[PDB]
């Protein structure tokens, strides 16, 4: 029994851990769509009202 | 009745019966008792560990 309780806690610590990585990583891929679509709109909006 | 020489002749008898037994035979037996009484209770800790 306390061998399948060491297998069961580490499979869900690699699990977790998987997780963790993966949550952060696709933070960091909507932190570069943020600040590139911010980028592009800040030369949509200046491009606009330059010629307004 | 007779308070008798034998009265000694026993002592002796007595004092070495309690060293052999003492160094030579209670030792031997508790240790394997209390050797099976530790390695079953250890089971109990490792499932209380298991739950844990």
């Amino acid at each position: 029994d306390l061998d399948l309780a060491k297998a069961s806690a580490t499979d869900q610590l690699k699990k977790a851990k998987a997780e963790a990585q993966v949550i952060i990583e696709q933070a960091n891929k909507r932190r570069s769509q943020i600040l590139d679509e911010a980028k592009a709109e800040a030369e949509q909006e200046r491009t606009k009202i330059v010629a307004q | 009745m007779n308070l008798n020489a034998t009265i000694l002749g026993q002592a002796i008898a007595f004092v070495l019966f309690v060293l052999f037994a003492m160094k030579y035979v209670w030792p031997p037996l508790m240790a394997a008792i209390e050797k099976r009484q530790k390695e079953i209770a250890d089971g109990l800790a490792s499932a209380e560990r298991a739950h844990k």
